[PDB]
């Protein structure tokens, strides 16, 4: 709900491009984890980690918060004054208005 | 660059007659029959498989050819950030394919590299080519 | 080294024509070097070199200095920032910037 | 000499703007060693310097190595051709060149 009233301006193929970008960014920090892990010097059986570290098992909060610096809203505010006035073309309920019938 | 089997077969058996070509001093009109001398001590050089690729044998090909190119990444030092990145839409969803389906990332299909004219583009295309074990 | 921080605004397809004008200079010397030899007045046998005397083996120092004078950078700078303006053109990560989540 | 032949392009109005932004880089780093040394914490008379310590008596090698970073060329290299098109308006002693007198 944070995350919906912050984003404002922005159309809905926009904020479904920040939700694979922190995926990507999460994606990124899980395979360079599984780097260091096997690149252990004297990688020993002493003190070995038989279980799954899992360090990064779901995406956590700083990556929404890493990958919300790239958005930038598509639609301009130019360009809906276009669909705005097109609206506009219709004439849209406008002239007399409300009459009532005599009694 | 071009040539099939049997364009080789050509390249091969041309070089040998013009081995034989050269040793017309032996080979003579004289001698009709010819001796057992020159039939088993006759052995090709580099300059006669030179002049056989040169002076002949056109290629007989014009299509698309599919390899793994040979450019490395240490051809074209620096950059790092685009193999960062060229490396996280290449190598990750094929080396991995099982982290993109946890959780359910999709995969990109394409990059649209963009610059000034003649700076390395495709011996940087070919990097990650090499680089991935790809065609 | 040297050669690397004096050419400065170079595209990568520039430079690579002056390690073949340099080559084609110093192959022009090495034809030139082989016609005095033959062309040798009184060609006797008298103190003939046997042995090659090779006086281009390899490109030399001045080849470069002198194929260095007819560089030219084939990219100006008025259309570099063409493509700096598309780069800015994307909207690059431009608008609210850092925000944090409540805590 | 290596900051001269290293600005290449550069205009005479240019380079004279460098040796003041380095003269303005110096200056900000005399003014702010200043002002820690009036505000030292305990400021004591016990191993106070009496001498003028001068922390910047002269511009260093830093300032001219970070100035430099700033620097751009002013003429571009569409405008240079733009007064060589025009000496070459002029026809600069071009047609029939050398003759002789008769003898």
């Amino acid at each position: 709900e944070f995350l919906a009233k912050m984003t404002n301006g922005f159309s809905g193929a926009d904020l479904t491009e920040i939700c694979q970008r922190a995926c990507k960014l999460a994606i990124r920090e899980s395979i360079e984890s599984e780097i260091r892990r096997e690149r252990e010097r004297q990688t020993n059986p002493s003190a070995m980690e038989v279980e799954e570290d899992d360090p990064v098992p779901e995406i956590r909060r700083d990556h929404f918060e890493e990958a919300m610096r790239f958005a930038r809203r598509s639609v301009s505010d130019n360009d809906i004054r276009k669909y705005e006035m097109f609206a506009q073309t219709l004439q849209q309920s406008r002239g007399f208005g409300d009459f009532r019938f005599p009694s | 660059h071009g040539h099939v089997g049997a364009d080789l077969a050509a390249l091969c058996s041309e070089a040998a007659l013009q081995a034989i070509r050269k040793k017309m001093d032996l080979i003579d009109l004289e001698d009709e029959t010819i001796d057992a001398e020159v039939m088993n001590s006759l052995a090709v050089t580099m300059d006669d498989f030179r002049w056989a690729l040169s002076q002949s044998n056109p290629s007989a090909l014009r299509e698309t050819v599919v390899e793994v190119p040979q450019v490395t990444w240490e051809d074209i030092g620096g950059l790092e950030d685009v193999k960062r990145e060229l490396q996280e839409l290449v190598q990750y969803p094929v080396e991995h394919p099982d982290k993109f389906l946890k959780f359910g990332m999709t995969p990109s299909k394409g990059v649209l590299f963009y610059g000034p004219p003649g700076c390395g583009k495709t011996l940087l295309a070919k990097a990650i080519a090499n680089e991935c074990q790809a065609n």
